[PDB]
């Protein structure tokens, strides 16, 4: 089926109509996107099938046909963009200073900006362009509003 | 079933719309990967 580098749209039948459960980054022939958006399960595209490589339940990451492949790093200063793929939406940049998710383990930037939950695994970019992390897996201050951290593979 | 579409590049758009706060929090990664405000 299709590897053209990219971001793409992860579509079922399973339910009313064509739903969009989510969105992935296809790079160097491997398909990228969040845990809970396939939960691990086989991915078609067009007569070819993606089968899992990679799954981590924890990091809320899979890769398909390959390792995990997206390996760039928000530089702690400088604003990113998200490239929001809402469902039944055009692929839309939207431009924002992360903030941060303090762990017991370590700071990771944070992306506020609010979009339904069939929008997870939309990459996060750096200004050259190169996927920082995945968008869809985070908490709800409060307000109400969604805060999602800058997910990366580790 | 699950399929995939393309929807588009993967580029940084000039002159994009700027929004969004930058908010410091405490949180917690549980072995489910969910995140909680501490
Ligand atoms: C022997 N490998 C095969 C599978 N594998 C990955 O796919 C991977 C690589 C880099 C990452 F950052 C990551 F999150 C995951 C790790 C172990």
């Amino acid at each position: 089926g299709e590897t053209t580098d990219g971001v793409y749209r992860v579509m079922t039948r399973r339910l009313l109509g064509s739903t969009q459960v989510g969105v992935g980054v296809m790079q160097e022939g491997v398909f990228h996107t969040m845990w809970h958006v396939t939960k691990g399960a086989a991915l078609r595209s067009g007569e070819g099938r993606l089968d899992p490589y990679w799954g981590d339940v924890k990091q809320d990451l899979v890769s398909y046909c390959g390792p995990w492949k997206l390996d760039a790093a928000w530089d702690g200063l400088s604003e990113v963009q998200l490239l929001a793929v809402p469902p039944g939406e055009r692929a839309k940049n939207i431009q924002t200073l992360p903030g941060i998710f303090k762990t017991k383990d370590g700071d990771i930037g944070a992306v506020a900006l609010d979009y339904p939950a069939g929008t997870s695994g939309s990459p996060i970019l750096d200004k050259c362009g190169r996927v920082i992390g995945l968008y869809g897996n985070g908490v709800v201050i409060k307000n109400g509003s969604y805060v999602s951290a800058i997910t990366q593979g580790k | 079933d699950m399929y995939i579409e393309r929807a588009g590049d993967i580029t940084w758009e000039k002159d994009a719309e700027v929004t969004g706060n930058s908010p410091r929090l405490d949180v917690a990664l549980d072995e489910s990967g969910d995140f909680s405000l501490v």
